[PDB]
Order: C-alpha cells, then structure tokens, then sequence
C-alpha cells in the first residue's frame, strides 16, 4: 500500500551496491524522466544520499 | 529524401521526435538530433 500524496512516504537509502537492472523489469513505464542524470548512464555514478 | 513509414499506437505519436526516451524510441526507431525532416502522423481507423 502506497500512502497518499498529502503524507508521502519517505526513505533514506544506506550504503549498498545498487543494481539498476531491477527497476527496469517492472512496467511499460508511462514516465521515466531523470533530470540531473541520464538513465543510459546511471550505472557508473555513485551518489552519496 | 528518405521516406520512412510505419504504424504506431495512439498515445505514442509524441515519442517520434529527436531526442526522446521510451519503449518505442529505445530500440525500434531512434530519430537523431540532426533531424531536418518532417514527421507526418495521422489517424488510421477502419483501414487498419
């Protein structure tokens, strides 16, 4: 269950290895818009938080 | 002059554009940014 938009669910992600292979295997993806990055070049950068 | 032609779904016509990302512009028809052509797209019901 997802919370509604007035009280939106927030989560901080701790340190790990982040395979974005998953997250691609979900849906026909009506919107997939990165802004500061590009999805074709997502598996090489290493964000802090 | 290169005439390319196909059929796509109704809510997909916005994807036929230079510099886009979607399930039809990933690896079916990628339009480059050096695009000097013209995209014509019309409704094809009853024939198709």
């Amino acid at each position: 269950r997802f919370a509604s938009v007035y009280a939106w669910n927030r989560k901080r992600i701790s340190n790990c290895v982040a395979d974005y292979s998953v997250l691609y295997n979900f849906a026909p993806f009506f919107a997939f818009k990165c802004y500061g990055v590009s999805p074709t070049k997502l598996n090489d950068l290493c964000f802090t938080n | 002059v290169y005439a390319d032609s196909f059929v796509i779904r109704g809510n997909e016509v916005s994807q036929i554009a230079p510099g886009q990302t979607g399930n039809i512009a990933d690896y079916n028809y990628k339009l480059p940014d050096d695009f000097t052509g013209c995209v014509i797209a019309w409704n094809s019901n009853k024939l198709d």
